[PDB]
RNA sequence: CAGUAACGGCGAGUGAACAGGGAAGAGCCCAGCGCCGAAUCCCCGCCCCGCGGCGGGGCGCGGGAAAUGUGGCGUACGGAAG
RNA sequence: GGCGCGCCGGGCCCGGGUCUUCCCGGAGUCGGGUUGCUUGGGAAUGCAGCCCAAAGCGGGUGGUAAACUCCAUCUAAGGCU
């Protein structure tokens, strides 16, 4: 059979070769660079935590996800951010219970 | 011109074209289109039908750019092709069939309405209708998509 | 390099460092003036990265702004009209309270021209913005070429044709599909763009 | 006021049959003398000098 | 004006090694710490 | 107080437009003014082509449009380096330059860059001084001959190829056209609900085989 | 584009933008990350020149600014070093 | 006055391709809630006050609120022309 190109359905469009290209390096903005990974948790063992996220920390050591998210999500905004914010704090806890056993 | 108009000859005339019982007062019926539903009525439900409401979806960016498929007929299908594609495919024994590119014209669409003439054709269109295509079929000639 | 930790510890500010910082800075700033000189900024990082760079010449203000919204300056009541605009108290006011900061920092020093302003500190009926001031007839100023673009006419109180950066926050203005309403060159160009007939010669 | 609509626009294909109309009527000599332009004495009316 | 001497010491010695020193300021000795070039940082109280 | 039978109609004069009313008996002096100021810059700029900078094929975005080349913004980075030519150079030597231009095709790269290895045959370069010429400069016979051309520097025109007449066949005439149309339609469109029930059906498959 | 999409006691009224064609056409610089002995800037005094847009060159164990950061390279089109 | 040309004093001693190793970003701001104005912008287009207030394969946009999952597109909160 005949596959003509077609203006709509699945595969529409007219076929064109894509090149690769590397991408523009706008697009590389906010990959965490080792230096700044590293000024930042410094920045961190200096000055710790907030209260809002030391509530939510104790809401996720007595193992409350559903209201630690909930609480996370009225306090900073998007359920992406809340989820985000939620996971590294999960994992800032996690550190603390390894540093507590060995 | 005002050498050719009415208020030339409705001087001397004293109400000037607009009667004395009835004045010509500023307005007596409200500004522009009002009263639609109070008091004019009778002339939104007898001369523009279906005026007042709502009807259908509301689509919020629209862009006739997206929306855009104009239409060619097979009456006129041979409009865009000189006169001599269809003597030479007339004139030729060997079965070769003429193209015609409607997207070169710049149709997206063959529709058909009408009558077309008993030549073998390709017509390399982007949208087809289906009796477009089976008038292209039954005349012999094929049906090439283009996106 | 220093700068880096400075603005990621300016980040920071629930921590209790910066929450000691803010409030004891924020009662100092209340104990002084209104509209008093600093002597260099308080936040060097966010002066260099708005414009400040440490020579002969600028110089940073500390101003007061009272916070609050904008009650309609009419008598007792009374805007004597219609309904909709009879609302006095809860109306708020079209820039933001740095922009009003950077407007009374220039207009008191009229012979200095506004660079940028930065966020200092606040409490519940103060805010408090420090000013980037250059003093254009200067001549480590009117000397330095990437610098004496502010020595020119065309820039002469751009705190108040609103052209600093929380002048221009205010205007609307802006790539983008959220911007249509002043395209053109702003939003008084936009609407004077819109509202005219183009009445041609030969229609 | 001064947005009166003071020029008007004329079609292209009106235009050209108003100059050909003009001047194939400036070959007829009784439409020239009717015009007024004393001319009896004028060789031929399709008048042609040499363009030196 | 030592530097001075030390560049009429060159121009005239070419015409005819750089000792250990501090380093000051917060960005370079910040940059050399997190560098591990430093020995020992010395820090302002006030 | 509408008569009889006519369209009912919007008119927004309702604003005080008189005060606001831009009139064009400034036209034919702004036309003389535009080409007075575009001869002077033609001569003031004096070998040089009067049009500006050469500028690319670049093709319409939109699904009205694609079919037609018009000539673009600059010349893209990749255009440039593909065709040797170093983005700051290009400007100096008569090229426009916009870096913000992606390339997502190959076939109009290589148009852009087959355009730019023209370019780079037909301009001629003078000398920086006259008197001292050097290597990637024209050569003295040319540089007589060199004028300023009138109209876009390689004007961009839309080519369309011509097909000739073919015999038609039978797979083509009895490919199913509208058929073919409505049944991608149908496929692109219950493409999403199909997957999901054919998760659920092997989902149930798995359910009860376990 | 378009009196369109849209808004509106969806009543009266209000009402953009994309795309396309033209006028014109030009791009760039910081902070940060850095590496260079602050390599930087202002001002006073004298010598020469020019001076009705106070500027160029030289000498000052002349005074300041600046390490709480000036200048040189460098800015998302990546860039630096070898 | 400017475009032409010569002479002195002074500045700069500059570039491109490939390979290897590095480095890279603007915060009471973004965003969310609410309130008022404005918008054609409609479960909120823009602006502002108050409260909350971040992130770094992050963040914004993708004209119907929200969750999940791919894509596409830019790089905000600094500045000149
Ligand atoms: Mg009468
Ligand atoms: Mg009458
Ligand atoms: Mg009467
Ligand atoms: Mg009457
Ligand atoms: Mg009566
Ligand atoms: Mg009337
Ligand atoms: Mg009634
Ligand atoms: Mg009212
Ligand atoms: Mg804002
Ligand atoms: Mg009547
Ligand atoms: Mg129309
Ligand atoms: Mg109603
Ligand atoms: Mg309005
Ligand atoms: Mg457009
Ligand atoms: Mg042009
Ligand atoms: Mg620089
Ligand atoms: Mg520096
Ligand atoms: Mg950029
Ligand atoms: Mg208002
Ligand atoms: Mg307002
Ligand atoms: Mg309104
Ligand atoms: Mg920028
Ligand atoms: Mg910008
Ligand atoms: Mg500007």
């Amino acid at each position: 059979a005949l596959r003509y190109p077609m203006a709509v359905g699945l595969n529409k469009g007219h076929k064109v070769t894509k090149n690769v290209s590397k991408p523009r390096h706008s697009r590389r903005r906010g990959r965490l660079t080792k230096h700044t990974k590293f000024v930042r948790d410094m920045i961190r063992e200096v000055c710790g935590f907030a209260p809002y996220e030391r509530r939510a920390m104790e809401l996720l050591k007595v193992s409350k996800d559903k209201r630690a998210l909930k609480f996370i999500k009225k306090r900073v905004g998007t359920h992406i951010r809340a989820k985000r914010k939620r996971e590294e704090l999960s994992s800032v806890l996690a550190a603390m219970r390894k540093a507590a056993a060995k | 011109p005002s050498r050719l108009r009415k208020t030339r000859k409705l001087r001397g005339h004293v109400s000037h074209g607009h009667g004395r019982i009835g004045k010509h007062r500023k307005h007596p019926g409200g500004r522009g289109n009002a009263g639609g539903m109070h008091h004019h009525r009778i002339n939104f439900d007898k001369y523009h039908p279906g005026y007042f409401g709502k009807v259908g979806m509301r689509h919020y960016h629209l862009k006739r750019n997206q929306s855009f498929c104009p239409t060619v007929n097979l009456d006129k299908l041979w409009t865009l092709v000189s006169e001599q594609t269809r003597v030479n495919a007339a004139k030729n024994k060997t079965g070769a069939a003429p193209i015609i590119d409607v997207v070169r014209s710049g149709y997206y669409k063959v529709l058909g309405k009408g009558k077309l003439p008993k030549q073998p054709v390709i017509v390399k269109a982007k949208f087809f209708s289906r009796r477009a295509e089976e008038k292209i079929k039954g005349v012999g000639g094929a049906c090439v998509l283009v996106a | 390099g220093a700068y880096k930790y400075i603005q990621e510890l300016w980040r920071k500010k629930q921590s209790d460092v910066m929450r000691f910082l803010l409030r004891v800075r924020c009662w100092q700033y209340r104990q002084l003036s209104a509209l008093h000189r600093a002597p260099r900024p308080t936040r060097p990082d966010k002066a260099r990265r708005l414009g400040y760079k440490a020579k002969q010449g600028y110089v940073i203000y500390r101003i007061r702004v009272r916070r609050g919204g904008r009650k309609r300056p009419v008598p007792k009541g009374a805007t004597y009209g219609k309904p909709v605009h009879h609302g006095v108290n809860q109306l708020k006011f079209a820039r933001s309270l740095q922009s009003v900061a950077e407007e009374r920092a220039g207009r008191h020093c009229g012979a200095l021209r506004v660079l940028n302003s930065y966020w200092v500190g606040e409490d519940s009926t103060y805010k408090f913005f420090e000013v980037i001031l250059i003093d254009p007839f200067h001549k480590a100023i009117r000397r330095n070429p990437d610098t004496q673009w502010i020595t020119k006419p065309v820039h002469k109180h751009r705190e108040m044709r609103g052209l600093t950066s929380a002048g221009r926050k205010s205007r609307g203005l802006g790539k983008g599909h959220k911007f249509h309403h002043t395209i053109g060159g702003s939003r008084r160009a936009a609407w004077r763009r819109r509202n005219t007939l183009q009445l041609h010669r030969y229609r | 006021k001064t947005w009166r609509r003071w020029h008007r626009r004329v079609n292209t294909t009106q235009k050209r049959y108003a100059i050909c109309s003009a001047l194939a009527a400036s070959a007829l000599p009784a439409l020239v003398m009717s015009k007024g332009h004393r001319i009896e004495e004028v060789p031929e009316l399709p008048l042609v000098v040499e363009d030196k | 004006q030592e530097k001075k001497q030390r560049l009429l010491a060159r121009a005239e010695k070419k015409a005819a090694k750089r000792p250990p020193v501090l380093r000051a300021g917060v960005n370079t000795v910040t940059t050399l710490v997190e560098n591990k070039k430093a020995q020992l940082v010395v820090i302002a109280h006030d | 107080a509408p008569s009889r039978n006519g369209m009912i109609l919007k008119p927004h004069f309702h604003k005080d437009w008189q005060r606001r009313v831009a009139t064009w008996f400034n036209q034919p002096a702004r036309k003389i003014r535009r080409r007075k100021a575009r001869q002077a810059r033609a001569r003031r700029i004096a070998p040089r082509p009067a049009a500006g900078p050469i500028r690319p094929i670049v093709r319409c975005p939109t699904v009205r449009y694609h079919t037609k080349v018009r000539a673009g913004r600059g010349f893209s980075l990749e255009e440039l380096r593909v065709a040797g030519i170093h983005k700051k150079v290009a400007r100096t030597i008569g090229i426009s330059v916009d870096p913000r231009r992606r390339n997502k095709s190959t076939e109009s790269l290589q148009a852009n860059v087959q355009r730019l290895k023209e370019y780079r045959s037909k301009l001629v370069l003078f000398p920086r001084k006259p008197s001292a010429p050097k290597k990637g400069d024209s050569s003295a016979e040319e540089l007589k001959l060199a004028t300023q051309l009138t109209g876009p520097v390689m004007p961009i025109r839309n080519v369309f190829k011509k097909e000739k007449a073919r015999v038609i066949t039978e797979e083509e005439k009895n490919f199913k056209a509208f058929a073919s149309l409505r049944m991608a339609r149908a496929n692109a469109r219950l493409f999403g609900i199909r997957a999901k029930r054919a998760k659920e059906a092997a989902e149930q498959d798995v359910e009860k085989k376990k």
